[PDB]
DNA sequence: AATTCCCCCCCTTCGGTGCTTTGCACCGAAGGGGGGG
């Protein structure tokens, strides 16, 4: 029925009227189901016939649900969204199955028409008027109004969680040995109770539920595992994934592609090892979504590296309080890291990976970083404390690093475990000039107008070297002035430079670049043994 | 009640809360549910659009946690500034004082009924473990800490309270910002104590810093016997880079030295008149730079260095190159394994030294990167005040604060 | 050419901002996708 709590008073912005949009033309095969459900609905009083004192007006249609047999009736409230206040919304994040504990007994339940359960605001029901369009076409089709909260309005999701969480309160406060986890309808209860108690416990709930006007139908209600909870499959002591299904087809287009993405992505939280950045490196500089994309080597080859991981059956297990948290890193390569979060010793609670390139030239270590803080922050969502750190680098090569840094880089609480590929910086800069080196002063200009410019150096033997770039700019032409130093040099060179752009680049120790100048610069400073980089004013 | 109205043309707050660890949700949610038993905060749903970040810390040897929340948008949009707040600007006394206790009176805030119309920019949320359940939305109905109103509505009572103790004790510096009450006084260092307790049982019954010890650090220049063309070069730059804080720098007859390509490493010996004009260029670098003077209307800008070893610098001003503060903060112990602990405690420590001295939190360009801040940040933070930061994403060139 | 809403995530793109060498680096919002209800 309809739920006695109290509605949550809503109100249009200020100076703004209710929508005046015409309900366009609809399929017979529809409109024999709207007809159908406003006919229900009418007689719950879910929905009220108008007349012509409500000028307002919004199309409505109708979806398939995951029955493929009931239709979900929605509104295209998108006038009335831009009008209507602005909300909060309560809903923070996603639950996820690692953070659960293991429960003896365990049910979930869904509410029965949730939004068409809860009222409401009076004052705000003439803004949802509606028309039913008739059959074929002639007699003006009904018109309605919501006497519930409708489903495309942008204020139903967080009345109807503020309701749930109004309604499920009285519950919890009278049983706090039991784990209820809320998620708009879906409701997680989990107990150690014996089966024959938590059943009863169960059914208190739900005419607790019932006495508000929330229904729970038998046929949504699951009393034996697996469950299927929020996309995953429950068992007893273990968890998985819903069957990811990735396509097998011949031609690829981009939006393929992103599909094929997106399932990977989705899939990499608890199947180890996934790599998506070839897949997704094809979907730069493409603009149209149908526009077919041939599969590059590389590309194929990760593809069948992810559908080899796929093959086997992975499950993660549920979280032990008692235990500690361990987040185990690994280099994958091309700015690539994975991470599993356990536990026990391979027994993972979950996995991810961590990919995202930040800034134009970075090294090993500032990645690694980034991925320990994107798992800290993941890990205090989930279960709300930090993990300790299983991390390819050696403890000299971090304290180097942060030592030696500007800027303030910390990571948390972490011991060295010995996995390679390790993580090393690749070449340091001498603190002091090279006694017995050779000492290059560089120059590089560019005139702003021509885009043309010059970048040499002279050295204090007597050798100098001008070379004219063109189509350039005066950082470019530093930076290449520095080149032109290390490209003549010997194995150990002082390089004395006016630029304080490519002296703040080269000084951060960057393996990686997204500049090919800068990768070249990069692979000569490898080679060397001492290199003294130094400024001078011009 | 005292009506409140934002500033005009301005929305509210709509700031997104940050996730928190077991134990800080925990406390928040044990406090939370005393606050609202005793009626300081409302249970509100989500046709409230406004939002304001909340956590908790445990203040220094306290052992008790307590609720923080990041009024610094409120603060930037709330107009309540014609009562000066603070009993005339800044007293310009306390500054030059011998001793200063700070003191926490947030709480004789909690027994101001807040305007009503007012309330509703006061809400925050309390998210949950593992996303178990929404978020609880809480309002206030009482004066909160952290917003700059409410030391400006209890003002009245304020003083009220501390006339039977300033007129007794008129050597005494009274000064009050946020939920702080600093007490400056020139007495004996246990005097001061003695005084404060009695400040202490005065406040009950009504229902330590040394500025003196604060010194600027000069920039300074090497002092070597031999010179290298290294040397001279970095010393050429350090000199060209100060002349722009100290007009009157020559460093003309420094650069001839300069000319030619030659060997870094290689001595260099000075010239007489190079020698001279060095020594008058360090005369010129141990005076205090003068043309320089604090204006109210302008906000206050805090830069930090890292210098490596446990050691940070900081310039306080309010245009380029005109410092009105220089200074250097070191807590090495064993580096103490922690740059965000480091960098916490030096704005801290900053952020006081500004509400003394100015009576403003300065606006800090934090030498690290976003991401960090925002994860580690809260896990040392012991202050009831958050000042404005902005991050830096530039490396700073050969530093000439050392 | 089917048209809806809210939430979290990833990956790419484009415009805004700041310091400076008016280019270059960084960041946030919006587009696509995945998942949930
Ligand atoms: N596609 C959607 N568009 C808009 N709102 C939706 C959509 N899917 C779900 N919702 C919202 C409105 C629903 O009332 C609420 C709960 O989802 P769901 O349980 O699938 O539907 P329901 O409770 O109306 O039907 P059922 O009787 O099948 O349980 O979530
Ligand atoms: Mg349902």
């Amino acid at each position: 029925p309809i739920s006695p709590i109290e509605t949550v008073p809503v109100k249009l912005k200020p100076g703004m009227d209710g929508p005046k949009v015409k309900q366009w033309p609809l399929t017979e095969e529809k409109i024999k189901a709207l007809v159908e459900i406003c006919t229900e609905m009418e007689k719950e009083g879910k929905i009220s016939k108008i007349g012509p004192e409500n000028p307002y007006n919004t199309p409505v249609f109708a979806i398939k649900k995951k029955d493929s047999t009931k239709w979900r009736k929605l509104v295209d409230f998108r006038e009335l969204n831009k009008r209507t206040q602005d909300f909060w919304e309560v809903q923070l994040g996603i639950p996820h199955p690692a953070g659960l504990k293991k429960k003896k007994s365990v049910t979930v339940l869904d509410v029965g028409d949730a939004y068409f359960s809860v009222p409401l605001d009076e004052d705000f029901r003439k803004y949802t008027a509606f028309t039913i369009p008739s059959i074929n076409n002639e007699t003006p089709g009904i018109r309605y109004q919501y006497n519930v909260l409708p489903q495309g309005w942008k204020g139903s999701p967080a009345i109807f969680q503020s309701s749930m969480t109004k309604i499920l309160e009285p519950f919890k406060k009278q049983n706090p040995d039991i784990v209820i986890y809320q998620y708009m309808d879906d409701l997680y209860v989990g107990s150690d109770l014996e089966i024959g108690q938590h059943r009863t416990k169960i059914e208190e709930l739900r005419q607790h539920l019932l006495r508000w006007g929330l229904t729970t139908p038998d046929k949504k209600h699951q009393k034996e595992p697996p469950f299927l909870w929020m996309g995953y499959e429950l068992h007893p002591d273990k968890w998985t994934v819903q069957p990811i299904v990735l396509p097998e087809k011949d031609s690829w287009t981009v939006n393929d592609i992103q599909k094929l993405v997106g399932k990977l992505n989705w899939a990499s939280q608890i199947y180890p090892g996934i790599k998506v950045r070839q897949l997704s490196k094809l979907l730069r500089g493409t603009k149209a979504l149908t526009e077919v994309i041939p599969l590059t080597e590389e590309a194929e080859l990760e593809l069948a590296e992810n559908r080899e991981i796929l093959k086997e059956p992975v499950h993660g297990v549920y979280y032990d309080p008692s235990k500690d948290l361990i987040a185990e890193i690994q280099k994958q390569g091309q700015g690539q890291w994975t991470y599993q979060i356990y536990q026990e010793p391979f027994k993972n609670l979950k996995t991810g990976k961590y990919a995202r390139m930040r800034g134009a030239h970075t090294n090993d270590v500032k990645q690694l970083t980034e991925a320990v803080q994107k798992i800290t922050t993941e890990s205090i969502v989930i279960w709300g404390k930090t993990p300790k750190f299983k991390l390819p680098i050696q403890k000299e090569t971090w304290e180097t690093w942060w030592t030696e840094y500007w800027q303030a880089t910390w990571i948390p609480e972490w011991e060295f475990v010995n996995t390679p590929p390790l993580v090393k910086l690749w070449y340091q800069l001498e603190k002091e000039p090279i006694v017995g080196a050779e000492t290059f002063y560089v120059d590089g200009a560019a005139n702003r107008e021509t885009k043309l410019g010059k970048a040499g150096y002279v050295t204090n033997k007597g050798r100098q070297k001008v070379v004219p770039l063109t189509n350039t700019t005066n950082q470019k032409t530093e930076l290449q002035a520095i080149y032109l130093a290390l490209q003549d040099s010997g194995l150990e060179v002082n390089i004395v430079t006016n630029s304080q752009y490519a002296l703040g680049i080269i000084q951060a120790q960057p393996d990686k670049s997204e500049s090919e100048l800068v990768n070249q610069i990069i692979e000569q400073l490898i080679k060397k043994e001492k290199v003294y980089l130094a400024w001078v004013p011009a | 009640t005292v009506p409140v109205k934002l500033k005009p043309g301005m929305d509210g707050p709509k700031v997104k809360q940050w996730p928190l660890t077991e134990e800080k949700i925990k406390a928040l949610v044990e406090i939370c549910t005393e606050m609202e038993k005793e009626g300081k905060i409302s249970k509100i749903g989500p046709e409230n659009p406004y939002n304001t970040p909340v956590f908790a810390i445990k203040k220094k040897d306290s052992t008790k946690w307590r609720k923080l929340v990041d009024f610094r948008e409120l603060n930037k949009r709330t107009q309540d500034f014609w009562e000066v707040q603070l009993g005339i600007p800044h007293p310009a006394g306390l500054k030059k004082k011998k001793s200063v206790t700070v003191l926490d009176v947030g709480d004789a805030y909690f027994s101001v009924p807040l305007d009503e119309d007012f309330r509703k920019y006061t809400a925050f949320t309390i998210p949950s473990i593992n996303n178990e359940t929404p978020g609880i939305r809480y309002q206030y109905n009482v004066l909160p800490q952290g917003w700059k109103g409410s030391p400006a509505i209890f003002q009245s009572s304020m003083t009220k309270i501390l006339e039977p103790f300033k007129k007794q004790n008129p050597d005494i510096v009274i000064y009050q910002y946020m939920d702080d009450l600093y007490v400056g006084s020139d007495l004996e260092i246990g005097q001061h104590r003695t005084k404060i307790e009695e400040l202490r049982q005065h406040l009950l019954r009504w229902g330590e810093l040394h500025p003196d010890k604060w010194t600027v650090q000069p920039i300074v220049l090497p002092e070597k016997d031999s010179w290298t063309v290294n040397d001279i070069q970095k010393l050429v730059g350090k000199l060209n880079w100060a002349s722009q804080i100290y007009p009157g720098i020559k460093v003309r007859q420094l650069c001839k030295l300069l000319r030619g390509t030659k060997a870094l490493t290689e001595v260099i010996p000075l010239t007489e008149e190079a020698e001279l004009e060095l020594a008058e260029n360090r005369e010129i670098l141990k005076e205090p730079v003068h043309g320089v003077y604090y204006d109210p209307s302008k906000d206050l800008i805090a830069e930090i260095q890292k210098q490596g070893q446990g050691q940070w610098t900081y310039q306080i001003y309010q245009e380029p190159f005109k410092n009105l503060k220089t200074g250097k903060y070191a807590r090495m112990r064993g580096a103490h394994t922690n740059d965000v602990k480091q960098l916490t405690e030096a704005v801290q420590k900053i952020t006081t030294e500004s509400i003394v001295i100015w009576g403003k939190t300065p606006k800090f360009k934090l030498p690290i990167q976003k991401e960090t801040w925002e994860t580690w940040w809260t896990e040392y933070w012991q202050a009831t005040w958050i000042p404005e930061w902005e991050f830096v994403n530039t490396p700073p060139l050969v530093k000439l604060w050392y």
